[PDB]
This record gives C-alpha cells, structure tokens and sequence, in this order.
C-alpha cells in the first residue's frame, strides 16, 4: 500500500542470493543439492508467488 | 514468519536436522575492515564460528568466498528502476490541439488559406 | 470520433521505459543510496552509458 | 603443463571465422565463450586447447546402459579437462561433475510477430463503412437531383 | 484461444510445463499435448519458419539468451516480452575432485564484479547484431492518430 509505485526496465547486472556455509563444511554439498531440487521442483517460485 | 522461515524448513525437510532460528546482534550484513581485517555481521558469525548456517538474502561477493562458501542462487535479481505510478496530470491549454493532429492543424490553415486565394481568383476574375 | 477515443480508454503511458531513458533526459531526476555495492556499480563501471 | 578445453558449435558462443582455412590453433573460432576462456587464461595464466565435440549432444544419461554423453562424457571418462559451454546446471549434473557460480542468468520467454505499423493510406479512409455503399449513395445522389430539377 | 503457442519438441523446456504443478502452466502444457495440428517443432529454424509465418497467429517459448539473439538478428522481425518463467543460468563445468574448480570459479566471479562479462554481453548481441538499437524508438507509441488519413 498505497500501491502508488511501479518497476520499469529489465535487470542492469547479474546479481543473486544463495546460502552460505564456512569453508571446509560438510554439509554445503547437500545444501547444494538442496538448493538444485528446490529450484528445479518450482516451489522456489510457488513461494515467491 | 516470512520467506526464508520456509526456505530453512524446506532445507530441514529435504537434509533431516533440526535448526534454530537466531538474529544477528549488531543488524548488520558483512563487510571487512581495512585497519582490523575483522568481518562482521552473519559474515563474522560463520568465520569466527558464531554461526552454523546463514539462510538470509547476503550478497555473494569475491571477497566473501575468501573465507566462507556459498551454494548455487535461488533467487536472481538485479538492479530495477523504481518510479511512481503514471496518474492523470492537468493538460490544460494543450488539450486545444491534443487529438488526432501536433502539426496538421498548420496543414489545414495552409489549405484554408490556398482554397481561399483559389476561391478568389475564380470568383474575381470574369471580367 | 477521435475526441470520443480520448475520452472513452484513457490509459495513461509512463514516459521512462528502458534505463537509456534516464540518459536520453535531463528534467526527471534521479538517485541511488549514499552508501553500498550499488553506487560502487556505478563508480567502477566501464560502459559509457 | 596441458589442458583440454571442450565447446559445441553454437552462435553465437562458438562461430567460425572467414578465414578459418586460413587460421590454425586456438584462432580459428570467435564468440563469447572463446573469449570467455581467453579472460579466464588471462587471469589464471595456462596453456589450453580449444576443442570440438564429436557427437553434438550436450548431455544425457541413458539409463539402460548408465552412461553419461557429450562433454558431460567427456568430463567423466577424462576425454576432456575444463568445458566452457552453454551447459544447463540440472540435479543429475552435480553430483557427476563440478559447476562454477552462474556468469548469465536465463529464463523461458516469449517470441511473437513483432507487429509493426502497417497502416496503408488512401485505403485506410474509406474503410469504416464501405466500398460498395457509398456508390448507391452517389446514385441516389444524382436521382434525388433528377428528381429536383 | 486465438493465438496458439508452442515449445521444442524434446528437451527439459517440454519437462518443465511437464512437470509443473503450477495450474497455468499445467493447462498450458493441457492445450499444447492436446493440440490439434501439433505446435512442437524440430529443430529452432522451424520454430522460426512457423512463427514468420503464422502473422501474429502462432507464438513460440525458447531461452531468453536465444530469444533476444534472434531479436538483434535480421530482418528484426522479433521481440522478447515479458519476464522470465524460471531461474535458469550457465556455469563453467569441471569434473568432481579438480583442483582448478575453485580458482575458475573465482575468476568468474573477479570477471563478474569487474562487469566484463556485461562488457562482452554487450559487444556480443548488442554490436555484433544487425538490428539497430531499440527496445523503444522515435515515440513509436502511437497517441493520437495515424496521418495516413489526414494525407
Ligand atoms: O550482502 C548484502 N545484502 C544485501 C541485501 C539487501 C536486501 F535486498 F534487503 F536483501 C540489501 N538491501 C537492498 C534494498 O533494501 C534494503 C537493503 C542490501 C544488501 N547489501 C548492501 P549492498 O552493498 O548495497 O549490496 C549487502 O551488502
Ligand atoms: O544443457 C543444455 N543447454 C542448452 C543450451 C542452449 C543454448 F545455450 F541456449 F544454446 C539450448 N538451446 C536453447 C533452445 O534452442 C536450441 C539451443 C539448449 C540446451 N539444452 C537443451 P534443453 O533440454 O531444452 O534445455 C540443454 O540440455
């Protein structure tokens, strides 16, 4: 509200969040495939939605 | 409540371990001194092993893979323009030629003026 | 007929549409923040847009 | 030391030259990914080898004989060192070979017609009714002046 | 209903609205498995032969990359619309336990923050391509009414 502002254009860079994890970490490569499975099942963008 | 709540419980559903949903203490993201060369932030929480597990929309930077790792992006995004929603603006004096023409109304006054100097001559020229 | 097509849709068009919008004019301004990555976007940039 | 990298023939990442008979070596292609791996030589500093997939498939897994194809193939069975390709980054794909952060983000979009502003002149006047209604009216026209004088 | 619409034949693009739970995507796979002609073409240049010619009566879905490509191709008869469906992205690949992985992965990233992979996205469709720099034009917005009457 007040819905009174609007998005014009495209992106202008490349930019992107992902998890982070510590470096020497077990469990970012499960993480990872997580991650993989969550953006190719759509429920990434069924939340974003 | 909100978007990444769901996110950690998806990544606890799909990896089988429990969490704890804890909040940074001084509100700041990460970034690295030049005179301390100490991250803060989430950031010094996972290098100074304050932190386990950061699920929270940081910015994957360089220099923060010097430290720490990061997964593949869930989300993309980029850099938008925000602006106002176009409403009804006052025309005014502009709404006299607004429709249909911007310079065919000095077209039409040309005609009007070679029809009238037509008109005349025929009209006044049977002698 | 036209004059009733004016009055009859009236939908209202944004004057910036792509980002060489904001170099093609002068009159509507605009800002970025003070401090972050973004106006060092800007600041490291080698495209003369 | 060595280092084999793999592409496919696709525009425009991989394009050959004009005088590609009259190149050799790593020259004789031109795109965005062979000066992708140009910078990355650049700021890593070793001899590469710009090489040509021989089936054209990017990769699969046949399940009943189990095995990989294509640059994927090449990445397992050692055939290949580093692939610099359009290759999408799936779940079957990590766990075989590695993967670098996404450089170009992509999505499904939509190609229409690109209509243009095709309005004819002249014509486009006596659209609205007719081209047929307006020579009865002409008609009635001179009959209704017949009838007058 | 008018305008139909279509993907590639074989590739994950079919596999995506395959597999899709969202119900509008779901019919849009619904409407192109029960299509009568079939909308799935071979190969891109068919694709590109049923779009030039249908007149605005067949559309086709394929990467962006690809879509705005052929958008700075000639005869400039194409355009890309709308956002993107999903989060899709290229990687440099090297097989498991390499050593040279992380340092590849790290120049990407020292080419991503320093913008010359915009620099070549912009040399490599913008200049190259023969169309000529557009997304908008000379107010092609039509406002009030085409001349070709008046004249
Ligand atoms: O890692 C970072 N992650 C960030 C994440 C976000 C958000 F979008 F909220 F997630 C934002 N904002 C953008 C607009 O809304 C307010 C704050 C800033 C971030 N910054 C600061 P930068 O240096 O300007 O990028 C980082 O450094
Ligand atoms: O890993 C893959 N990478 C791919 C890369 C590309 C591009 F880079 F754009 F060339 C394309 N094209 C887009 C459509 O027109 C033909 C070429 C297809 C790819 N496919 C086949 P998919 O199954 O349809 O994704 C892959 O499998």
């Amino acid at each position: 509200k007040p819905c009174d502002t609007m998005k014009v254009g495209g992106n202008l860079d490349s930019k992107g969040y992902g998890i982070a994890t510590p470096k020497g970490s077990s469990l970012g490569a499960a993480v990872n495939l997580a991650v993989l499975k969550l953006a190719e099942q759509g429920a990434l963008d069924k939340l974003k939605n | 409540e909100g978007y990444c709540v769901d996110l950690a419980a998806e990544i606890a559903k799909h990896c089988g371990f429990k969490y704890k949903l804890t909040i940074v203490g001084d509100g700041k993201y990460g970034a690295r001194d030049a005179d301390t060369k100490i991250w803060n932030g989430m950031v010094g929480e996972l290098v100074y092993g304050k932190a386990d597990i950061a699920i929270a929309p940081l910015t994957i930077t360089l220099v923060r893979e010097e430290v720490i790792d990061f997964s593949k992006p869930f989300m993309s995004l980029g850099i938008s323009i925000m602006i106002k929603k176009p409403q009804k603006s006052k025309p005014g004096v502009f709404s006299f030629l607004d429709p249909l023409a911007y310079e065919i109304w000095m077209c039409i006054v040309f005609a009007y003026i070679g029809v009238s100097v037509v008109l005349f001559l025929v009209s006044r020229f049977s002698p | 007929a036209n004059l009733a097509a004016f009055l009859t849709v009236e939908r209202m068009v944004s004057p910036i549409e792509s980002a060489e919008d904001l170099s093609k004019q002068t009159e509507i301004a605009y800002g970025t923040l003070d401090s972050g990555s973004t106006k060092e976007f800007f600041r490291r940039s080698k495209i003369a847009v | 030391r060595t280092y084999i990298v793999t592409t496919i023939l696709e525009d425009p990442y991989v394009m050959l030259k004009k005088n590609a008979n009259q190149f050799e070596g790593n020259d004789r292609y031109e795109g965005y990914c062979v000066e992708l791996a140009a910078e990355i030589a650049k700021h890593v500093g070793y001899s590469y080898r710009l090489e040509i997939v021989s089936d054209g498939k990017y990769g699969a897994r046949d399940p009943d004989t189990k095995a990989w194809n294509g640059m994927v193939g090449e990445l397992v069975y050692g055939r290949a060192d580093v692939a610099v390709a359009p290759l999408t980054i799936t779940l079957v794909r990590e766990e075989v070979i590695d993967f670098s952060k996404p450089f170009m983000s992509l999505g499904i979009s939509i190609m229409i017609k690109k209509p243009q502003k095709s309005k004819p002149g002249v014509f486009s006047f006596l659209d609205p009714l007719a081209y047929e209604i307006w020579m009865c009216i002409v008609f009635a026209y001179i009959g209704v002046s017949v009838v007058l004088f | 209903t008018e305008i139909a619409y279509g993907t590639l034949e074989a590739g994950s693009t079919k596999e995506f609205f395959r597999r899709s739970k969202i119900a509008v995507f779901e019919k849009m796979w619904t409407y192109m498995k029960s299509a009568e002609p079939s909308v799935f073409v071979r190969t891109t240049e068919e694709g590109m032969i049923r779009v030039r010619k249908s007149k605005g009566k067949y559309a086709y879905l394929l990467e962006s990359t690809m879509n705005e490509y052929i958008e700075q191709r000639k005869p400039c008869d194409t355009m890309k619309v709308g956002g993107n469906l999903d989060s899709k992205g290229y990687g440099i690949a090297t097989p498991k336990g390499s050593a040279l992985g992380a340092p590849v992965n790290l120049a990407v990233l020292k080419l991503a923050e320093q913008g010359a992979l915009d620099k070549l996205k912009a040399k490599w469709w913008y200049d190259k391509g023969e169309c000529g720099s557009k997304d908008s034009g000379s107010k092609d917005k039509t406002s009030a009414l085409s001349l070709s009457n008046v004249a």
